[PDB]
């Protein structure tokens, strides 16, 4: 009944998802937006919402009375979900309709309102009918169809029937009738060819039941209509198979040159709409009634007609000349129009205005930037559009249409908000006027030659920088002349050996001065000395390697919480790390949010006051989810939440500068959504985890009594003996602590395998973490903190095969069995020479130990009789071809079975 | 006139930057 | 744009007078 992350906004919708008209008087209209379905009232200026699906919403149809709305989603696990318009918080559902079926790719509901009928996405498609007025949760009747008909993606119900449906693909059309007393659904899908008319007919789009005659209509891209008649069992057939009603292609006629694709029929008119901005109404004779045409309007994909049957004024009225021999009054319902290019309009029934509504991004979507002091947010498409909203007002305001065919993706404000900037996929960069979106530079800057991938301003307005997908950096600077500021190019440099993952500006308050910082996938981090940089010479002076076995993804300033200062970075290991504002060395190991995928990007909520200085919050997105974190991080699951959005992928972040709201832009969903947050709900969730070790104990299997936990605790004592030495004549003594050299031993002893580099990292972490407060190195570590280190450093589950497989797959040939495999001497030599080096005698000792040729423990009694045996054992123990299967049989008696999650918050 | 407003806004914020 | 620019102008003028 309350949530941390609630949704209520939609910007944009996919124009291929057909609109309907519901409540007329107030103007409230229905559109689908990714996995969500939405109602919006123009005059109240408020949205109403239908709450999600397991996948993107695939298809919908509204009852004729606009009381009922039905919807489906694509992908697995699909649900068919039906709704009452005027409760506005309704429910109805069909569970589990199809196991494999990838959601229902077309679906109609009876105007009769008794039945629902559906077409599944599947390699062979399903047809099923559903008595939705009953709480039925299984198909009443079923058929599956040859592939030859193709994707079937239009379906309609017959207003003159209860047991007839039509469907077509691009390339086949189908008639259906359901014999419920027989329990049989029958189909026919006859094949058209040129022979029927010796004429071109080509591809066709939609099919519909005629107004009054035993007929089925099909509309063509060819400018033509096709019509069929149905034939029903002749009486002599009734004694036999009574071959279910057959469809015959009586007639073809050409109605216009231009492509038609829309067809719907209203109150004994037919209505047809075109690729190029002409919409026509007809009487069942196919007689011509006055059309609507040539507005700034095209490829009309959404037609819909009002619930209101028109009352009839005639004393003063505006009606058009019908084209009858006389030409009479003509009064449609009100009706809705919308284009291909996502342009939404309502018509006054009397024609006196063609009124347009919201207008929205055509195609694919990329993430939005907020003004830092004003309730303004800027949205941009790939195509031709950047536009700004006041997200409190929900009002569409200033926008500029951009030059044709340039792709655009990156957007930024400068820290003042006075400037806006955008990045264009064809080698192109603009600076923009945070008012008029004038091209500030008389020409844009077009120095690079492929897609941007980041842009950012310095704290100084005078400097801006971008990344490009060629892994090349570029920087931008202001020059002061004549009392003017002008913007000017600054010089490119290639500094990353893999895809760039973040780009950042930095301040030297130490000198009130600007800094430039870049995150690559190459595990390398760099800073550039702007103040020494010069033309054709970005001054590169600092490279760090910052990840291992993995790669980083995001870079931001950590907020000030400390004397020290940090950058925050995240990696494919689900790890987060802090690096030092001077040395960029590491000391923090964190476990990222468990939620399904690694973090893609994070942004930090703004500060008003000391009250925020007392309480800081971090926002992040992953592949498919958006989530919140309270600082400091410690990997506690209760400390974090994440929620699912546009679940074919999310691609950027933006935050309301008041600190109330966040906005997510998807991609192919063409949709942007606002999110409204309760922090106290997360404080409550934190309280669910309790305090002290309780969360971390909960992370250990069996917590404080699990046999694992006791097994670990012994190693603390055993390693304490090792630190004392096994041989001593004194009293034994132990207390609270192990000495850091033992810590790698204990960590391995539990079952996690840090590299030498990881060891160095952890020793740095322990030494330095206390350092700045104490002034001191410290080297006695206590169990509770060691446990925290393990829990952060460990693989985010049990140890996994996957990296082993990947390593063999890189190193090995595919063998006779194709298995990725390594030859024994090559394998040995590589293990000595490469990676981290091994001494030959060291490696031989290791193998002899693993095979168990030595005496055990290697820590009290001598051995040297053994080692000569291992020389021959290197041949005799190791097979000539080695594989992950063999190597894991040698290393592992542990069957490292797979983890599970579903209960975890 | 809009461009003149942008120019005047620029001049005024530069004058504040001089006051800064 | 015109009206918001006039608001920006007012803001910057008044802040200039405040700093003076």
């Amino acid at each position: 009944k309350v949530y941390p992350l609630s949704m209520t906004w939609s910007f944009g919708w996919n124009s291929s998802l057909p609109v309907y008209y519901m409540r007329e008087d107030r103007r409230v209209i229905l559109y689908t937006c990714a996995h969500t379905a939405i109602m919006y009232d123009v005059v109240r200026n408020t949205q109403y919402h239908l709450q999600g699906h397991p996948n993107i919403i695939s298809c919908l149809c509204v009852s004729e009375d606009r009381r009922w709305i039905a919807t489906a989603d694509e992908g697995p696990d699909c649900l068919i979900i039906i709704w009452d318009s005027f409760t506005g918080i309704p429910v109805h559902t069909i569970f589990d309709s199809c196991p494999e079926g990838n959601g229902m790719r077309s679906i109609a509901i009876t105007r009769d309102s008794k039945f629902l009928a559906t077409i599944s996405d599947s390699a062979t498609q399903k047809v099923c009918i559903w008595k939705w007025t009953l709480a039925v949760e299984t198909p009443a009747c079923t058929l599956e169809l040859p592939k030859e008909y193709g994707f079937q993606d239009n379906l309609v119900f017959n207003p003159a029937n209860n047991k007839e449906l039509v469907s077509n693909s691009k390339t086949q059309a189908i008639y259906y009738c359901w014999f419920e007393d027989k329990g049989i659904l029958a189909h026919s899908a006859p094949v058209l060819t040129e022979k029927t008319f010796n004429k071109l007919v080509g591809k066709f789009s939609q099919s519909v039941f005629h107004l009054k005659l035993p007929q089925v209509l099909s509309a063509t891209k060819e400018g033509k209509l096709v019509v069929w008649d149905i034939h029903y069992p002749s009486s002599t057939s009734s004694s036999a198979i009574s071959a279910f009603p057959f469809i015959k292609p009586r007639k073809l006629v050409h109605l216009q040159k231009e492509a038609i694709t829309v067809l719907m029929t209203i109150d004994s008119y037919i209505v047809t709409g075109d690729i190029k901005g002409n919409i026509k109404f007809y009487d069942h004779t196919l007689s011509v009634v006055n059309w609507y045409s040539n507005f700034k309007l095209g490829a009309i994909r959404t037609l819909s007609f009002s619930k209101t049957i028109p009352s009839l004024p005639t004393e003063k009225s505006n009606l058009p000349t019908d084209c009858t021999l006389r030409g009479d009054l003509f009064v449609v319902r009100n009706f809705i129009i919308g284009t291909f290019d996502a342009t939404v309009y309502h018509m006054t029934v009397d024609g006196t205005k063609l009124e347009k509504l919201f207008v929205e991004p055509r195609d694919a979507v990329y993430a939005v930037s907020c003004h830092p002091y004003q309730p303004l947010i800027a949205v941009g498409s790939v195509c031709g559009m950047i536009k700004v909203w006041d997200f409190e007002k929900k009002v569409y305001l200033f926008s500029r249409t951009f030059e044709k065919g340039l792709g655009v993706q990156c957007l930024t404000y400068n820290p003042e908000g006075a400037l806006l900037g955008a990045g264009f996929t064809e080698g192109t960069v603009y600076i923009l006027d945070a008012m008029s979106l004038e091209n500030e530079s008389p020409e844009p800057f077009k120095y690079s030659k492929s897609s941007v991938s980041h842009c950012c301003f310095s704290h100084d307005s005078n400097y801006m920088a971008t990344a490009d997908v060629n892994f090349t950096v570029a920087v931008y600077m202001v020059v002061v002349k004549n009392g003017q500021r002008v913007w000017e190019y600054l010089a490119r440099l290639r500094s990353h050996q893999n895809s760039i993952q973040s780009l950042l500006f930095g301040v030297h308050l130490d000198s009130n001065e600007p800094r430039l910082l870049s995150l690559g996938k190459d595990r390398f981090l760099i800073e550039y000395n702007l103040v020494k940089s010069c033309k054709d010479h970005l001054d590169v002076l600092d490279v760090h390697r910052t990840d291992q076995g993995n790669y980083p993804t995001c870079m931001i300033w950590y907020p000030p919480l400390t004397k020290e200062l940090f950058l925050l970075i995240c990696n494919s290991g689900y790890k987060v790390k802090l690096f030092n504002a001077t040395t960029k060395m590491c000391r923090k190991t964190l476990l990222g949010p468990a939620y399904g995928s690694p973090i893609e990007h994070a942004q930090v909520l703004p500060v008003k006051s000391t009250l925020e200085l007392q309480k800081r919050y971090l926002v992040f997105i992953n592949k498919d989810k958006v989530g919140l974190q309270i600082l400091p991080v410690d990997g506690n699951p209760h400390k974090t939440c994440a929620i699912v959005c546009h679940p074919n992928g999310v691609a950027g972040m933006a935050l309301s500068y008041d600190g109330r709201f966040a906005f997510t832009a998807g991609g192919q969903d063409r949709s942007v959504v606002q999110w409204k947050i309760n922090l106290g709900a997360l404080e409550a969730a934190v309280s669910l985890g309790g305090e002290d070790l309780t969360p971390f104990y909960g992370l250990v299997s069996g917590g404080r009594e699990g046999k694992f936990y006791r097994e670990l605790e012994d190693y603390f004592y055993y390693s304490q003996i090792r630190s004392q030495g096994i041989d001593t004549m004194e009293t034994r003594q132990v207390s609270e602590h192990i000495c850091l050299s033992e810590l790698p031993f204990v960590m391995r002893a539990i079952g996690f395998y840090p590299s030498e580099e990881k060891i160095e990292d952890m020793f740095n972490e322990i030494k330095f973490s206390e350092y700045v407060e104490t002034g001191k190195l410290i080297d006695k570590i206590n169990l509770p903190d060691f446990l925290k280190v393990y829990l952060n450093h460990r693989p985010p589950f049990g140890n996994t095969m996957d990296g082993i497989q990947n390593s063999f797959n890189v190193l090995g040939y595919t063998n006779s069995e194709g298995k990725k495999a390594i030859r024994r001497e090559d394998f040995l030599n590589l293990l000595l020479t490469k990676g981290e080096h091994m001494t030959e005698e060291e490696m031989i000792d290791c193998f002899s130990t693993l095979f168990g040729l030595t005496p055990e423990g290697w820590k009290s009694e001598p051995a040297a009789t053994c080692i000569n045996g291992p020389e021959i054992c290197l041949q005799k123990e190791l097979p000539e071809e080695i594989t992950a299967e063999i190597f894991t049989t040698e290393i592992l008696g542990l069957t490292l079975s797979d983890s599970s999650e579903q209960l975890i918050q | 006139i809009i461009e003149m407003q942008r120019l005047e806004i620029r001049r005024l914020r530069d004058q504040i930057q001089e006051q800064e």
